[PDB]
């Protein structure tokens, strides 16, 4: 919201500067994004008034005669241009922010042309450029510098939350400096109204939608360009001046958050009826678009005998048609109170956002438009010297603010400060509060512009930022938290635990968006996404990972394409998104391994990243296995599901090859678990003095039994007093049966209170032996 | 390929018990603001007995059996980094850090410092002669007994507990007056564990923190702020809680012992 | 004393909307571009492990994680919550599409604004300072009445940095809890106690802490820049 220095001076006289107001403003809520120097005109611009305008024959250009102290002519392809107007003179010599090339004299076409009159793009106070700037024919002695009555100025680009609709307005905002202290100046809407009638009517036919509304009755208009600190203070605040007229709606539109809308009475007929539109109803808005209308959208609209024509779109903008211009004489002024949502609704509808559908969808004063038509129309008999009727068109009551307990002590036990009660009740007065009762817990209303104001806290933010924030002193809580809360921290310390051990066991860290390409649910062999989004991101992007694996592959592609990692291995923990929200960890590895870097050899492979696997599990004290499990995106044979601890928890295995060759990919090994991984709380115990029994064993079984079940029975069936069980061999063989292997198995045996007699080791090797190829 | 086969014979490490409890005890204590220094195990006769009102031909000095050294060229460092005089002995507690962190800062402030600690009794199970304590040191303007107390029950449910309470009993200690000496409840075990010593800051100690401060040219600190400290066997913790039986276990370097806390956290 | 806890990135319209005073139809819903989603058979679980029902969608804040906390728990407390959130704005430098907040709760009788600054205060002398302060601007945020953004002076670049927001609970958050809880069969347990909370931008101050320029370089898979944070401790 562009905040003109000078004009909120006028509310705010004692102000100090530019930067003493971005100061005082950000303390109050509001955020300056910019601050702007902004009407810089050289010596050269002076006021001129044009006597005359000839057209130059054979040519679309006019030669202007120009009263600029001496005589002068210029040459315009301008269409306003014309007879009786004040124009921007740039004289020859002059130097103007948009051409570089100076202002000189340039025979035009057959007449010399002096200087030239300016657009507002020209001079450089607004983007418009389409025509002359047009000024009250008598606004200055012909001649002034234009600088003379058109200072530069300073413009704070605000932010206004959506809590502070009060604020659209200067006016708003300057009752809050005046909150801390500084003096506020109310315009003062002096009016000198006839006793006469309104030849004119208003229905509210849709009463839901216009809550309140109110019509105001001018007539006698003389429409004329508005007078310079007008045109200064709008073009500042980045609208266009139009005339006195649709000029002095839109100030005060911008002083007080009140929208309205002057309306020529030779449009109006009969009557204003505020109605939903009929479906299909047409409408030329003021944009210069022709619209049609759906039947949600409230419009305004007249009637003359059965016909019901739209005047414009309740509340967002105005009918092209019934828009004051120069032969307007009579008008019937618009300042109501909408209802936000239809606003809303009917605005962003159409492609529109106004300055007054704006203010309408954040919230308006539901009294202000009374009061704003005093202004707005004391303003017309002012610049448009309008004759005014006492008596307005008025429909629909609405209720005023409640008052809201109040308790000075709670503000300062719920802030932690010590503010004595009078400065606080002072404050909620400085601010349009009343405040009755006698104490502890007051009575206070707030002033009806305040919709912010419900509650009592809503109330105690409030001497908070009048004290200022900082005015709020330091300090910490001490207390015994409730029982409850005791444990919290567990899973939380317990994935970071993990976390932290893979990037020491070596493994990098990776995050990785939480989108899937729903087509990668084929790329990769894996069942479909079940939650899609509505708005995806990209159609790349539109369905939840159900998978961590594939982004980490996915990943792995890409850096291979940017640098060329000989290995890599890394890991990544992320929620996927099946039935339930789950929390995942993938690891992945890649290249030639691990092994002397000028030496040949290198150890990698599957059987390496089950290394370090079964390493982690050592680490975190869970006994894990790997069994041989059909995966749909695993490459067979080189598949296996794992086993935490006594369960199933994810997958481990090689990449099937042919995704790796789908993707410019060369072989990969992966693995992806479910968290939290269960825990087996330690039982600690006591290992005995006694040395073991060491023994040599080998097991002869098929080529295809799983290393599993084997490993299994010998354990099984080694009796209670196995220490150890190891594999340091096998090799298929040539010195025995084709289709069987051999297994290397190295085994340890110890009791606690004493030695293990041989009785014993020989006789339960045999135990195991028995049952051993017995089955 | 047979997938069942064991993967690359990869090591897994693993760390020691007591600095596993250290770790919780600390983490544990860090949550209420404290923070974690550590002193030297070679300490001087001042820092570890005259700072501490503990006197030397009366019963006081005789509480702790001590180890004495000898040796020359051997530098021992003050609080701030200047060469400090005094028999040379193996830090008898871990208290004497009370004294060189309050001669090196300003309070107020909340300490717990961990520490190898030795004193020379004959080794048993519940008794060693190289062990470890944390002592705990609060100091600031309005510090009362309350406090110590609330502190050292934060402790007892952050270890067993809510179910579990905290008991103090008077005992007497040279440096703290009042002094105490307390136990916990084990809600799971169902009995009380005596688990170390606090009290309030002696005011002689404080004089002592000033009066050597003074010395090396800085400015009182202590006058008129009060605090409290305690220190407590980790061992004897470490033990009841990872469920150990012989406290010479923790020195004994055997693997198959060390291995059994691998996955504690 | 706080403690970490997580909650869900996959939020009911509930949780991230209505329990913290945010409208449907005003200016509030809209300041958060949300992402919605769609599928069946997907069980969103309540803090209690119940079946909750309502729009699915991305936590756009941490700030639900204030209410599945409260409903479960009793005051006094301390929590923070760590967070990848979800937001549909277009990615630049120092502004994403997916990111990280961290948000924070303090719940209890006497709880009072200087305790938020004192925490804020506490939080800028860890990071920067002792010779570093805390800017505390009001603000406005459905959730919280006093609300506020906050800045901290961080000493060696010389420059305030506007952290995130903070403020009081506000009433209506409290109401929204208990009124859960007593149809979920618990007493009510917020009538009475105070407390504030705040949330702030994770990768907004990773960057200016270990120095990195482009908030898009998180996201980005790329080793060269991971492993330069290898030994960060
Ligand atoms: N020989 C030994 N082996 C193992 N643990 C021992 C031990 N002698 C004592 N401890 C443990 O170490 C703890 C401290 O030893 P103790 O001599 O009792 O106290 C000595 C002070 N450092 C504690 C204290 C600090 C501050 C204020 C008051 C008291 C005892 O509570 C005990 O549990
Ligand atoms: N698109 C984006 N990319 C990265 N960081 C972003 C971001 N949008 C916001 N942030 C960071 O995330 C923080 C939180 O987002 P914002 O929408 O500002 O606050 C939202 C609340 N969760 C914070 C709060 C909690 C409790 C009481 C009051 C306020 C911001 O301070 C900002 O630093
Ligand atoms: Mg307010």
């Amino acid at each position: 919201m562009r905040v003109p220095f000078s004009w909120l001076k006028a509310y705010v006289p004692e102000l100090e500067s530019p930067e003493v107001l971005e100061e005082r403003l950000a303390g109050l809520g509001f955020e300056t994004d910019r601050i702007e120097r902004v009407f810089p005109i050289p010596r050269g611009v002076v006021f001129a008034r044009v006597l005359e305008a000839h057209p130059i024959p054979g040519t679309r250009l006019k030669r202007l005669v120009l009263d600029a102290g001496r005589t002068v002519e210029v040459v315009s392809g301008a269409e306003n241009a014309r007879k009786g107007i004040g124009v921007a003179l740039a004289l020859p010599g002059t130097e103007l922010p948009g051409l570089g090339q100076k202002v000189g004299e340039r025979v035009i076409q057959g007449v010399r042309s002096f200087g030239m009159a300016l657009s507002p793009r020209e001079l450089g106070v607004g983007e418009y450029g389409g025509g002359l700037l047009e000024f009250p024919e008598d606004a200055l002695p012909p001649g002034t510098p234009l600088s003379e009555a058109w200072p530069e100025e300073v413009v704070l680009d605000l932010e206004v939350t959506p809590n502070r609709p009060d604020a659209l307005g200067l006016l708003g905002l300057a009752r809050d400096l005046h909150a801390l202290g500084y003096a506020l100046v109310e315009p003062e809407a002096a009016l000198k109204a006839e006793a006469l009638p309104l030849p004119f009517a208003l229905k509210v036919e849709d009463p839901e939608g216009a809550p309140h509304f109110t019509l105001g009755y001018a007539f006698g208009l003389r429409v004329a360009p508005s007078p310079l600190w007008m045109q200064r203070a709008l073009f500042a605040a980045g609208m266009r001046p139009i005339n006195n007229v649709v000029d002095v709606t839109n100030y005060v539109m911008l002083e007080r958050a009140q929208p309205m809308h002057a309306f020529d009475l030779r449009f109006v007929g009969e009557g204003i009826a505020v109605r939903r539109a009929r479906e299909g109803e047409r409408l030329k808005t003021l944009d210069g678009v022709e619209r049609t209308l759906h039947p949600e959208d409230l419009v305004i609209a007249g009637w003359r005998g059965e016909e019901s024509f739209p005047l414009g779109l309740a509340g967002v903008m105005g009918g092209a048609e019934s828009e004051v211009r120069e032969d307007t004489e009579a008008i019937a002024l618009e300042v109501a109170c909408f209802d936000p949502v239809s606003i809303r609704k009917t605005a962003r509808r159409h492609g529109l956002r106004t300055e007054a559908s704006h203010r309408f969808e954040r919230g308006v004063d539901p009294l202000g438009q009374v009061p704003a038509q005093r202004r707005a129309l004391s303003l017309l008999q002012a610049l448009a010297g309008a004759r005014v009727a006492e008596a307005l068109l008025e429909a629909g009551s609405p209720k005023p603010p409640e008052a809201i307990p109040f308790r000075p002590e709670y503000a300062n036990r719920l802030l932690g400060t010590s503010y004595p009660e009078a400065e606080q009740i002072a404050i909620l007065k400085r601010l349009g509060c009343r405040v009755e009762g006698e104490g502890p817990t007051y009575r206070v209303t707030p002033p009806s512009h305040r919709l912010d104001l419900r509650l009592e806290e809503d109330l105690v933010e409030e001497v908070a930022r009048i004290q200022g924030y900082e005015t709020i002193p330091l300090a910490l809580p001490a207390f015994f938290p409730a029982p409850d809360n005791r444990g919290v921290e567990a899973p939380y310390r317990k994935e970071q635990r993990l976390r932290e051990v893979l990037s020491g066991l070596g493994f990098q860290e990776v995050y990785t968006y939480s989108f899937m390409d729903p087509e990668d649910a084929r790329r990769f062999r894996l069942d479909p996404p079940r939650l899609l989004l509505l708005n995806p991101l990209a159609p790349e992007k539109a369905a939840l990972r159900t998978h961590l694996f594939p982004g980490l592959v996915r990943v792995l592609k890409e850096n291979l394409d940017l640098d060329r990692p000989e290995r890599a291995l890394l890991f990544e923990v992320g929620r996927v998104f099946r039935e339930r929200e789950e929390t995942h960890l993938a690891g992945l590895l890649f290249g030639e391994g691990v092994g002397l870097p000028w030496a040949k050899e290198r150890l990698s492979g599957y059987f390496l990243l089950k290394g370090y696997l079964e390493a982690l599990f050592a680490r975190l004290g869970l006994a894990f296995r790997v069994e041989a499990q059909a995966f749909p995106f695993l490459h067979p044979g080189v598949s296996g599901r794992v086993l935490v601890e006594g369960e199933e928890v994810g997958f481990l295995g090689a990449l099937h090859p042919e995704i790796a060759q789908e993707l410019e990919l060369p072989p990969v090994h992966l693995f992806e678990l479910r968290l939290p991984l269960p825990d087996k709380p330690l039982a600690f115990q006591d290992p005995s003095r006694h040395p073991a029994a060491f023994r040599d064993l080998a097991v002869v079984v098929p080529a295809p039994t799983p290393y599993g079940e084997v490993e299994a029975l010998v354990r099984e069936a080694a009796g209670p007093y196995l220490e150890s069980l190891a594999l340091f061999d096998l090799y298929q063989g040539p010195p025995l049966p084709e289709g069987h292997k051999s297994l290397a198995f190295h085994l340890r045996f110890r009791h606690p209170k004493r030695t293990l007699r041989d009785e014993e080791v020989e006789e339960a090797v045999s135990r195991v032996a028995e049952a051993l190829r017995a089955r | 390929v047979d997938v069942s086969l064991p993967g690359a014979s990869l090591f897994s490490g693993g760390l020691h018990p007591i600095t596993l409890m250290e770790r919780e005890l600390v983490e544990i204590f860090r949550a209420l603001g404290y923070q974690a220094v550590e002193g030297p195990e070679v300490e001087s006769e001042f820092f570890n007995f005259d700072a501490l009102n503990i006197p030397e031909h009366h019963p006081a000095r005789d509480m702790w059996d001590t180890f004495w050294l000898t040796g020359e060229g051997f530098r021992l460092e003050g609080p701030l980094g200047e060469e400090v005089e005094g028999r040379l002995l193996l830090r008898t507690h871990t208290s004497p850090m009370q004294v060189r962190y309050m001669v090196a800062h300003t309070p107020p402030f909340r300490i717990v410092v961990p520490g190898r600690v030795f004193r020379f009794e004959q080794t048993d199970a519940t008794h060693e002669a190289v062990f470890h304590q944390l002592e705990g040191l609060v100091v600031g303007e309005g510090i009362a007994m309350a406090h110590l107390k609330g502190a050292i029950y934060e402790l007892a449910q952050a270890l067993f507990g809510p179910d579990s309470k905290v008991r103090f009993q008077p005992v007497y200690f040279p440096f703290v007056e009042p002094g105490a000496q307390f136990a916990v409840w084990w809600p799971e075990g169902g009995k009380w564990l005596e688990l170390g010593g606090a009290g309030m800051v002696h005011p002689k100690v404080f004089q002592a923190v000033d009066a050597y401060r003074e010395r090396l040219g800085l400015p009182p600190a202590y006058r008129g702020v009060t605090g409290f400290a305690f220190g407590l066997g980790v061992e004897r913790l470490a033990m009841l809680r990872y469920g150990i039986p012989d406290i010479r276990y923790f020195f004994g370097g055997r693997l198959k012992f060390l291995e059994q806390f691998k996955g504690v956290l």
